[PDB]
């Protein structure tokens, strides 16, 4: 994350030489998405599968789409509803955003079945009960 | 010659990998190509006990995680694994046509830890379904 922070920023400060507003298509994508891609996240994959993955996540996320109006992060997670990109230009509105995020999170939220969960979650809740137990 | 027509359990062989190569290996003799001449053409069939063509083979046991397979038309589902009945592996003189904006390569892992990878399939997906959502979902082939 550090790193990458700093490739955003190290890229940003390239391009906008100094001014106040960047267009959003004059915002190196290709050069966020490739070090991302290649050194930044990229370099622990060591399977293609999972690079592809990686690639389809950057090419979604970064790009001009991202600083539209309805710009959707994610896609029909409970089947209806699904979660809509912030109309934010300040932190404070982001931070604002993340804190507003409802407490019923599922994997569609990261693009995985819903399923994905539910052998997951019933170990735990049987390991609750083991623990439970054993404390008695 | 009756090894060519025997139905294969790629999860019951020891090296699944090497029978992928020995049936690549097995058709650019016959054809006098190279086995990078060949691409693998992957057929999916209702029942076993089919046609099988001399360029085919008949794999068992291949489970699809994450979709379903409907003449060879793959969807998403919402079940864990959905079994393949008989599935025909084809290798056919490859024409680099690239490939066709509805076409999946799915990973084909020996078990469900998907720690070792076998081979690569191709399906073409139906409906609208975006072949990226294939990818986040985790779609993949498990030989067992």
């Amino acid at each position: 994350l550090r790193s990458a922070c700093d490739t955003v920023d190290t890229w940003l400060d390239d391009t906008a030489k100094g001014r106040q507003n960047i267009s959003p298509d004059k915002i190196p994508w290709s050069a966020l998405k490739t070090l991302m891609a290649q050194s930044i996240y990229g370099g622990r994959v060591d399977n293609e599968f999972d690079q592809r993955l990686l690639n389809t996540f950057l090419e979604r996320l970064f790009t001009t789409r991202s600083f539209d109006s309805e710009f959707k992060l994610a896609c029909k997670v409970d089947g209806h509803k699904d979660i809509q990109m912030p109309d934010g230009i300040r932190r404070e509105e982001f931070v604002q955003w993340v804190e507003l995020l409802p407490d019923t999170q599922t994997p569609s939220w990261l693009g995985l079945p819903n399923n994905a969960e539910r052998v997951l979650l019933t170990t735990q809740g049987v390991d609750m009960i083991s623990k439970m137990l054993k404390m008695q | 010659k009756e090894l060519k027509n025997i139905h294969v359990c790629l999860g019951g062989l020891f090296v699944p990998e090497a029978y992928i190569t020995a049936t690549r290996q097995y058709v650019a003799q016959a054809n006098s190509w190279s086995l990078e001449e060949l691409c693998l053409e992957v057929n999916v069939t209702t029942s076993q006990g089919a046609t099988l063509d001399a360029c085919s083979f008949g794999v068992t046991g291949l489970k699809l995680q994450g979709a379903t397979c409907n003449n060879n038309k793959l969807s998403l589902s919402n079940a864990i694994s959905t079994a393949l009945p008989l599935t025909q592996l084809r290798w056919v003189k490859q024409t680099n046509t690239e490939k066709k904006a509805s076409v999946v390569t799915l990973p084909v892992y020996l078990n469900f830890t998907r720690a070792d990878l076998i081979f690569t399939v191709d399906f073409e997906i139906a409906t609208k379904e975006d072949p990226r959502s294939f990818y986040e979902r985790g779609v993949a082939v498990l030989c067992t």
